[PDB]
């Protein structure tokens, strides 16, 4: 249907996010990207495709295929039914949920699923426990992540996602609840595993630690799924926090105002941030992540769904 | 429960093979595997006279070269009692110290970048490139530059080095803060390095650690105020020394110890004697092209020194000078022929990464990689 | 270990004490490096057997001291999966020399 | 021959071979053999580059020198034999592939190989490699044009040795590591026939080091066609007994009468028809193989074995089929 | 020890206006921040690269990369063969054999450096008499193959002919030193 | 141009205000750039080969002007290049068949494959 | 409800899609070139409660205007106990 | 014609030919070297080349450094574990042939003797530009392939 | 500077994936109904939206 | 595990050269 | 007073001067079982004697590193306790006397040493 038109160029949008990765990560080490392949690198993301796709398997393996050669395709499709929701411009959400958020909620539940199995498939003990790690890491930001979008429901009436994002005209939830920002920015870093936060993502220890029949479509899809994951916690802090479509609403001669352009813009400031705050920073070793989430996150986040209810009981201005 | 815990980031840290006895994620104990770059090194040497023997010593630390034909030029001249001149001295000095910022410069972002700082790393590696456009432009190579050779020094720098080292040390000062300002105020280095790998000092001085690891736990020790063997008693300079011993101390000093060995290579500039560049003993040091050809006394010599050697008189000796990595000595036995003789190489890593069984108890595996990273080993040396 | 050897007869003790640590690893070395099938337990004890006597005339207690160090290094890297297996299996007239070469 | 050194790896053994058959599974054990016994080996590849790559090794710095060539074309086949004393030939298809036919890759090149060695008067020793029992009147097309090139390599050129290996085990093989991956259909192997082939697989190392042997003999193995079959003549399923012994599966066999094999491989056999596009090389069911399955003359006769060149080949349990344990 | 060492420590920022600025410091990340901002102005700066193959690296007339047997103006190879460069290497990578040629003046009828077992340390430049054997600016001759990389007795070696202009003008700046 | 699937193209955003000093036999044009910015990228060459080109393809009057080991633009350096003993470029040629590739003198490759046995056989 | 058939055969339209990424790879290429760790028990029964309570916020957030500032003291009284409880999972120390 | 089969390998090697991840066995300084071949001035992620830090999922090995007696094992055992469209570079002369330490008891006389080798970095420490004219010759191997061709026979 | 526009050219063909992800659905839905999607659209509508189509006749 | 556990905190940073100064 | 030794390790002792004599009383003691014509036991008494009395005498511990130039007390503790343990090692294994032949080389060369090498200062 015009899923097509929703998966495709989410598809592009993934594999031009490795590129847009590589390429800013570079820029900011005083580097030029992939610079060869395409125009500017531009087709760097279909040559890394078109070779994973050429390069013959290490060994078939094509017998054991019910087990772990649909779990990427689960987290994959898990990844990319969370963007149904996620309305790019008023009246453009695929199907707008009365309960949207909370089915973003249980999309995440299910992830967990996704990892775990894709883990526990690959009969490799360092392998399953990294795996099992990263799952408890997704999930214990994800009460973090939870008690934030509980904020900004308090802020909005209701969790239609279309109205969290038609409750900002007047103001972003970026501006008062800014350090709710940083704080849902710093766990769908977390939450995702492409962060500060990714010791069980050190660069060797995430390669051997998703699976161990790779045959390519295996890593290409676990990256492709982590880079949509990644475009997805994105395009949530943007319609939570700022505006999902919005403008300033300074109404300019210039601007002619399209929405998703601005949803666009936004979530490639959030893409942007997620490059940048990749290069700047060191990992946290995963005994300090998961002593970040309980001890920092959660109390941090407790505190605001009080002072966010409190200062909104008190005044009337739910 | 046993984990073969083996290069992490390959090209970092090349033949790690480490193999831990770990309990959860908690190490009871590292056990490393060496000779995985175990080249003949202590054997080759035996077999080449001493000019054909320095090449090795730029091969034996490869993010630190000069450093150790530093250290082998001072052990054959420990016995040939060859008296280099002074603008040797100052050469020598600003490239053993140019050295120093090479490896600190590497040891300090490539333990960045294990620790996951992935930007400090291309930076550093830009200066380094910098750099090695002074190696390369003084000897040829850009890393092994066989450039410090038994008597004084290969051949006179350029008649643009100093101007170039110049520009380059002026805009240097920028570099290390940066380097610092993206690692030492982050409380996700702080926290990845604080209280890691912490050696007590009678530790340090127990596995011969001797180096930037001896002045992390606090033993003021630095064979350049010890056991001045250059210019180095009259070049100012104040070494850092820690106060904890943690892997954040080792690396605040090497991001000091950047910035001494900077006030050393201003220094070695503005003070740098022109006079001869070899010692005039031409026994010890081939004459020049112009000379050989001209002199047929030199024509013997450049013939006698490039074929036979020096034969350097029958002595021991175990010169130590502080590489970047550490005390790196060889003590080098030498027979009366021109061939030394058991040039034994006393290569810091093989005592630091005997440290590491000690210092990686009870962290956690994730920090392996950090002690790894602070005790800057090189697998060339071990 | 310090060499007790001040006689023939320590080191010999500790040549029977060496030969029976062996014996009693003989296990193991077939179950990490699969010799079960190839190699009999007698065979496995005869090539012991046949390297401790190859070596027994050693008047000098040293060097049988050295020896047995050598071999408890063999066994020791053999137990473990240092080396690998497929040298375990290996390790368990005139005129046709004249034909090949000239030496 | 001229030989000056003491084992191999650097010394010379006057063979400047040309392993026709190289990359191949065959090859890579005889190129060995040549060269590590210190000869050069001119190893002529077909196609990709990638082909003899893993030949370069095995050889010191030229003493395996790859070399390009086309097999319908000669002034190149003439080319790598040009400095050559040995041309051994291990050319051959268990399949026939739309662009070369049954003859054209095992009958009608080994003879001209034959032809184009006689010419370049020099090649003192020529091998002929090809399938034991491959006698004309076989029914696999295979063995028929196998018997032909025999026939006409011994006639364009005589005192041309000629091996006979039966099907040959190791590692890469084309008769277990087919059967394996077909146990990964769960444990399901279709034994051909009802197992009642007679057949006497040979580790593929005694292979080569016959075919080495007949060079580094004098001038006898000269015009006498041996027949390199290798001990304990099994049966297909006897033989598959032993690969659910080394990949640890329960034996769980079938039986196929040969009308309902050789249904199951009418397909794949349309190679001429379907132009534009190849077929991915029918590995177990091969309607060719299929007919060479059924009689079982792939047993030694009293002709030439293994005794006859001071050898005694590898049994086939243990290392010799150890390949099968990166399976389990 | 360490429990005493935190108490006081801690008791070191004990006054208010100095937690609330440690506080400040450590909730909205600032420390973090100054990280951040370097990166955005490395982000935007211009870029120390360089597009390989149509600008390359610079060098220095004493860089060693390819060896070339240099000849005299006047073609006679420079190379007598008195041995020196193969006795200096340290790789004993060259392999040098002389025969007195038929005009009566010593040559090297076998000249192979074998560029593999080669250490590149510019011994064999500093050991020849008459400057015969230099290292050429070259450093770009990656081989397919590892006997092309082995440079033949004279042959190869005699392809610094091409590289004369270069490397003459090298010496011509060198010599000085 | 019409290059968007190189890096030729970063090449071809320089020469923006660069100017070409000289263009050797080959045909590459040898750009400089100077005073803008950016030491170290103030010295190129447009190899005149868009496709199938490599390094190595410069040649030895400009190898040096390019790597800023001199300051002589090989329109200088041609007047010291030796006419008696001269030779072209050669490309590096290597994998790019037999016959241009090098090969030493018993590879059975190299037309003429010499015996090294030092005894003259009878 | 009536807006959930569009995520319903969005399940289906991106399983067919994973599945052609998945048969893309294999057609191409052709022939030539510890005992237990409970802590994760702990974190993961900890997140089960935590995220039971964020269960409990979601009608109490998107109706607060109606339960005007009853609902909103009853809410924190049960988060006074969601912090007792996890003060006492903090001190006790299964945040590690 | 031949045609569609000349641009299906052209489209083929392009890809190979772009993006290329080698399994970077950087041993000893080569590896220093390589990592200034990765690093900022010559970069090795603008021709697409990213070192990969597992030997699964690499088209490439730039084996540099001495390659030990001992770590002989360990590099054949990463070799055989690339996918098959798989090359390797020597870089540095300890890697592509004997080197420094030809003679040494210790040292395999050039990686040739454990992997097969495709383009070998010459110099010892090779320019860092160097190793990436290496790599830019291992992108013509990759240019001269023609798979699908072959594939036709 | 202008420098960082090659940095940006990536985000940017990754933000016009993200405007065809909202217009593709927008205008596939625009044309399959003569109407935009509406997004608050509760039982109330759909009863009118019933009663309409019946009006309509 | 009662593994000594890396505390974060520690003394506030004071660059502390040698004695030598400005007199040795 | 002290704050803390820059060494890491070497713990602040605020009992410093008492330790220390009781360590200098209990090495001038356990000293008395080696023979007294052994150059070991006329040093270990000499410099015992020595910082026992300017550590009697002295009364800070900052005048005690004064007076006894010695580095600090924490590291001077560690010398009298490693000296202790020397002694009563001594005690074992008793190596006194010189033996009957007593065969010692003085190989004492005296090659002139550049000093632009290390040596030390
Ligand atoms: C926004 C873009 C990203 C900004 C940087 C992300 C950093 C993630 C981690 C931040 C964090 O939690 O830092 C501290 C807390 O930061 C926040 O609360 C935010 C951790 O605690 P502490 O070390 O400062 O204090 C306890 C030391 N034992
Ligand atoms: N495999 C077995 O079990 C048995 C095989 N044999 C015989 O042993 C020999 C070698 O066996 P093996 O190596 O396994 O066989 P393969 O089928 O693997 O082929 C081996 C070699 O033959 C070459 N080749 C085959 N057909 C052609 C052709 N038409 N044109 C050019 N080259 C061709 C191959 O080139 P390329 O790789 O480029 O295709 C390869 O070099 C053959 O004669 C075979 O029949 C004997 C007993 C049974
Ligand atoms: S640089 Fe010259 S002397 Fe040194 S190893 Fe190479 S060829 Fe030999
Ligand atoms: S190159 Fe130099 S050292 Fe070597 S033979 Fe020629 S002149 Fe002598
Ligand atoms: S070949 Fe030279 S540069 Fe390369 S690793 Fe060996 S010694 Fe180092």
């Amino acid at each position: 249907a015009e899923i097509l038109g929703i998966i495709l160029p989410l598809l592009l949008g993934v594999a031009f996010l490795v590129l847009a990765e590589r390429k800013v990560m570079a820029f900011v080490q005083r580097r030029k990207g992939p610079d060869v392949v395409g125009s500017f690198g531009l087709l760097q993301p279909l040559a890394d495709g078109l070779k994973l796709i050429l390069k013959e398997p290490i060994s078939p393996s094509s017998a054991n295929f019910f087990l772990f050669r649909m779990a990427p395709v689960a987290t994959f499709m898990l990844s990319l039914v969370a963007w149904a929701v996620v309305p790019f411009d008023y009246g453009m959400v695929l199907s707008d949920l009365n309960i949207g958020l909370l089915y973003l909620f249980a999309i995440s539940s299910l992830g967990v699923y996704g990892i775990i199995i894709a883990g526990w498939s690959s009969n490799s003990k360092y392998a399953f426990l990294g795996a099992l790690r990263s799952a408890a890491q997704m999930v214990s930001y994800e009460v973090s992540i939870g008690l934030i979008l509980i904020t900004v429901l308090i802020c909005v009436g209701s969790c239609n996602l279309s109205e969290i994002v038609m409750a900002q005209k007047q103001i972003w939830f970026g501006i008062p609840l800014f350090p709710v920002l940083v704080m849902f920015f710093i766990s769908c870093l977390a939450e995702t595993n492409r962060a500060p936060f990714d010791l069980p993502e050190a660069e060797a220890e995430l390669v051997a630690g998703y699976n161990v029949e790779y045959s390519s479509m295996g890593f290409a899809l676990f990256f492709l799924g982590e880079y949509a994951n990644m475009i997805l916690m994105s395009g949530l802090c943007t319609l939570f926090f700022l505006g999902g479509w919005l403008p300033i609403l300074d109404l300019p001669i210039f601007k002619k105002i399209p929405g998703s352009i601005w949803f666009s813009i936004k979530v490639l400031f959030f893409l942007f941030l997620y490059i940048w705050v990749r290069a700047a920073f060191p990992r946290y070793r995963y005994d300090q992540l998961m002593g970040l989430g309980w001890k920092v996150f959660l109390p941090l986040s407790l505190a605001w769904v009080v002072s966010v209810s409190g200062l909104l009981v008190t005044f009337q201005w739910l | 429960f046993t984990l073969n815990f083996g290069p992490q980031h390959p090209a970092a840290h090349g033949v790690l093979r480490l193999v831990l006895e770990m309990n959860g994620e908690v190490v009871e104990r590292a056990e490393p595997h060496i000779g995985l770059l175990h080249r003949g090194t202590e054997k080759l040497i035996e077999y080449k006279t001493y000019l054909q023997a320095l090449p090795y010593f730029d091969r034996s630390d490869y993010v630190s070269m000069m450093a150790q034909e530093h250290a082998y030029s001072l052990a054959v001249e420990k016995l040939l009692n060859c008296e280099v001149p002074l603008r040797a001295q100052y050469i020598r000095v600003l490239f053993c110290e140019i050295t120093r910022i090479l490896n600190h410069l590497l040891a300090l972002t490539t333990h960045a970048m294990d620790v996951g700082a992935l930007t400090p790393f291309l930076w550093a590696f830009e200066e380094r490139e910098k750099l090695l456009e002074f190696y390369e432009r003084v000897s040829g190579a850009r890393m092994h530059a066989s450039f410090i050779r038994p008597g004084g020094v290969a051949q006179d720098l350029p008649l643009g080095l100093c101007r170039d080292i110049d520009s380059f040390t002026q805009q240097f000062a920028s570099r290390i803060d940066e380097l610092e300002e993206m690692l030492t105020g982050n409380r996700i280095w702080k926290q990845r390095l604080v209280d890691i790998g912490t050696v007590t000092a009678q530790q340090a001085k127990d596995w011969g650690f001797s180096g930037v690891m001896l002045r992390g736990p606090g033993v003021c020790w630095d064979l350049r105020r010890a056991a001045p063997y250059d210019v180095y008693d009259q070049l100012d300079f104040d070494v850092p020394v820690g106060t904890r011993g943690d892997c954040y101390d080792r690396y605040c000093i090497r991001i000091e110890e950047m910035r001494q060995s900077l006030r050393i290579i201003v220094q070695c500039l503005n003070q740098m004697p022109s006079g001869m560049i070899k010692a005039d003993d031409r026994k010890l040091c081939p004459p020049s092209r112009c000379r050989m050809k001209l002199s047929m006394e030199s024509s013997i010599h450049h013939f006698e020194l490039y074929t036979e050697g020096f034969s350097v008189p029958a002595s021991s000796t175990y010169t130590a000078v502080e590489a970047p990595k550490g005390e790196f000595g060889v003590f080098l036995v030498s027979n009366g022929s021109n061939r030394p003789y058991r040039c034994k190489i006393r290569a810091p890593g093989f005592a630091h990464l005997q440290g590491l069984d000690f210092m990686s108890k009870h962290h956690m595996l994730a920090d392996v990689v950090t002690i790894i990273g602070t005790q800057d080993i090189v697998f060339g040396e071990v | 270990v310090p060499p007790n050897s001040a006689n023939l007869t320590e080191a010999r003790r500790r040549v029977f004490d060496f030969f029976r640590a062996a014996c009693r690893s003989i296990p193991t070395i077939m179950d990490i490096y699969n010799l079960q099938d190839v190699v009999a337990p007698s065979q496995l004890r005869y090539a012991i057997s046949a390297q401790i006597r190859n070596n027994a005339h050693i008047t000098d207690p040293k060097v049988i001291d050295l020896l047995i160090f050598k071999g408890m290094e063999e066994l020791t890297d053999i137990v473990d999966h240092a080396k690998q297996r497929h040298h375990i299996i290996g390790q368990y007239d005139f005129l046709k020399n004249f034909y090949t070469s000239n030496y | 021959l001229a030989r000056k050194g003491t084992g191999g790896r650097s010394s010379v053994s006057g063979i400047v071979a040309t392993v026709f058959g190289a990359t191949g599974f065959l090859g890579r054990y005889l190129v060995q053999q040549l060269a590590k016994m210190g000869s050069q080996v001119l190893v002529p590849f077909r196609g990709s580059e990638d082909s003899p790559r893993h030949l370069k090794l095995m050889g010191d710095l030229g003493q395996v020198v790859p070399m390009k060539f086309d097999p319908r074309d000669e002034d190149s086949i003439k080319a790598v034999m040009a400095k050559a004393n040995v041309v051994i030939n291990l050319i051959g298809r268990e399949y026939e592939t739309r662009n070369f036919s049954f003859e054209d890759a095992n009958h009608h090149i080994a003879e001209k190989l034959a032809l184009v060695a006689k010419e370049h008067g020099g090649i003192m020793r020529y091998i002929q490699v090809s399938c034991l029992g491959a006698s004309v009147s076989s029914p696999s097309r295979m063995l028929r044009a196998k018997a032909a090139a025999e026939e006409a390599v011994l006639n364009a050129l005589p005192e041309a040795t000629i091996m006979r290996p039966a099907t040959m085990i190791g590692t890469e093989d084309r008769i277990l590591n087919p059967w394996s991956m077909f146990v990964k259909k769960y444990g399901f192997l279709p034994l051909i026939g009802g197992g009642t082939t007679k057949f006497q697989p040979v580790y593929v190392v005694d292979v080569a080091a016959a075919i080495v042997a007949a060079l580094k003999d004098d001038g006898s193995s000269m015009g006498k066609t041996y027949e390199l079959g290798g001990p304990d003549v099994f049966t297909t399923h006897e033989l598959a007994e032993i690969m659910y012994d080394m990949i640890r599966e329960w034996p769980r066999y079938v039986k196929l009468p040969f009308p309902i094999a050789k249904a199951m491989a009418a397909p794949r056999d349309f190679m001429v028809n379907k132009v534009p596009f190849p077929l991915p090389s029918p590995q177990i069911f091969n309607l060719d193989q299929i007919n060479a399955l059924t009689t079982d003359t792939l047993v030694s006769d009293n002709a030439l074995k293994f005794q006859d060149l001071d050898l005694v080949p590898h049994k086939l349990k243990g290392y010799p089929v150890e390949f099968l344990i990166q399976y389990r | 020890d360490d429990e005493e060492a935190e108490q006081l420590a801690k008791e070191i920022s004990k006054d208010w206006s100095t937690v609330f600025e440690r506080s400040m410091n450590t909730l909205f990340l600032t420390e973090m921040v100054r990280g951040l901002s370097l990166t955005l102005k490395y982000f935007f700066d211009p870029k120390v690269t360089i597009n390989y193959p149509f600008e390359k690296g610079p060098l220095s007339p004493r860089f060693r990369g390819e060896h070339a047997l240099r000849r005299y103006p006047t073609g006679e190879e420079r190379c007598i063969a008195c041995k020196l460069c193969e006795a200096v290497c340290p790789a004993q990578a060259i392999t040098i054999e002389a025969e007195e040629r038929e005009d009566g003046s010593r040559r090297t009828t076998r000249y192979d450096i074998d560029m593999t077992k080669c250490i590149y340390c510019g011994f064999c430049q500093e050991a020849c008499p008459v400057d015969a054997i230099v290292e050429g600016p070259n450093f770009e001759f990656a081989t397919e193959t590892h006997e092309e990389l082995l440079y033949d007795k004279e042959k190869l070696l005699e392809n610094g002919d091409r590289w004369e202009t270069e490397i003459a003008e090298n010496l011509r700046s060198e010599s000085l030193y | 141009r019409c290059l968007p699937d190189g890096n030729l193209l970063q090449t071809k955003i320089h020469n923006i205000g660069a100017t070409l000093v000289g263009v050797d036999k080959f045909g590459n044009k040898y750009y400089q750039k100077l005073g803008d910015t950016q030491y170290g990228r103030h010295r190129w060459v447009e190899y005149a080969s868009k496709d199938r080109y490599n390094a190595s393809q410069v040649p030895a009057e400009w190898h040096g002007w390019l790597h800023f080991i001199t300051d002589h633009t090989g329109d200088e350096l041609l007047s010291l290049k030796p006419k008696r003993y001269g030779l072209e470029h050669k490309e590096n040629f290597s994998g790019e068949g037999d016959a241009y590739i090098y090969h030493s003198k018993g590879h059975t490759l190299n037309p003429g494959q010499k015996n090294w046995t030092r005894y003259q056989s009878w | 409800m009536l807006e959930f058939a569009p995520i319903f055969i969005y399940l289906v339209i991106s399983l067919l899609v994973s599945l052609i990424l998945l048969g893309v790879p294999f057609l191409f290429a052709s022939n030539s070139s510890s005992r237990f760790d409970i802590r994760f028990y702990l974190v993961s029964i900890l997140f089960l409660i935590f995220d039971l309570e964020v269960t409990f916020f979601f009608p109490w957030a998107v109706s607060l205007n109606k339960i005007d500032l009853f609902g909103f003291w009853s809410m924190m009284a049960f988060l006074f106990i969601l912090t007792i409880g996890f003060l006492y999972e903090w001190k006790r120390g299964a945040l590690d | 014609a031949e045609f569609v089969i000349s641009k299906v390998d052209d489209l083929m090697n392009w890809a190979r030919t772009g993006s290329i991840w080698p399994m970077t066995f950087g041993l000893a300084c080569c590896a220093v070297e390589m990592m200034h071949t990765g690093a900022a001035r010559y970069d090795l992620d603008r021709f697409g080349i990213i070192f990969r830090p597992s030997p699964r999922q690499s088209d490439c090995m730039i084996v540099a450094g001495t390659l030990t007696n001992k770590m002989a094992p360990a590099l054949r055992k990463v070799y055989d574990q690339m996918p098959e469209p798989r090359w390797v570079i020597s870089m540095g002369s300890c890697a592509n042939g004997g080197g420094y330490y030809h003679y040494s008891y210790s040292v395999v006389r050039g990686c040739d003797r454990i992997v097969p080798v495709d383009i070998y970095v010459p110099g010892c420490p090779p320019t860092a530009e160097a190793l990436l004219y290496g790599l830019l010759q291992l992108q013509k191997k990759i240019n001269r392939r023609k798979d699908f061709l072959h594939w036709w026979n | 500077s202008l420098v960082w526009l090659e940095a940006m050219l990536p985000l940017g063909i990754i933000g016009g994936m993200l405007c065809i992800m909202g217009n593709s659905q927008y205008y596939i839905h625009k044309a399959y109904h003569g109407r935009p999607k509406h997004i608050g659209h509760d039982e109330w509508d759909v009863a009118m939206e019933r009663r309409d189509k019946k009006v309509v006749e | 595990a009662a593994a000594a556990a890396a505390a974060a905190a520690a003394a506030a940073a004071a660059a502390a050269a040698a004695a030598a100064a400005a007199a040795a | 007073v002290k704050q803390t030794t820059g060494i890491v390790g070497l713990d602040v002792v605020p009992n410093a001067r008492a330790v220390l004599i009781d360590l200098y009383s209990k090495t001038l003691k356990e000293i008395q079982a080696v023979p007294e014509d052994e150059g070991y036991r006329k040093a270990v008494e000499s410099f015992t004697r020595q910082r026992l009395n300017v550590c009697k005498e002295e009364e800070d511990w900052e005048m005690i590193e004064k007076r006894l130039g010695c580095g600090q007390v924490e590291e001077l503790i560690e010398e009298a306790r490693d000296e202790l343990t020397l002694i009563g090692k001594m005690i074992e294994w008793d190596p006194w006397g010189v033996p009957d032949d007593y065969e010692c080389e003085v190989i004492e060369n005296d090659a002139p040493i550049p000093k632009h090498v290390p040596q030390h200062r």
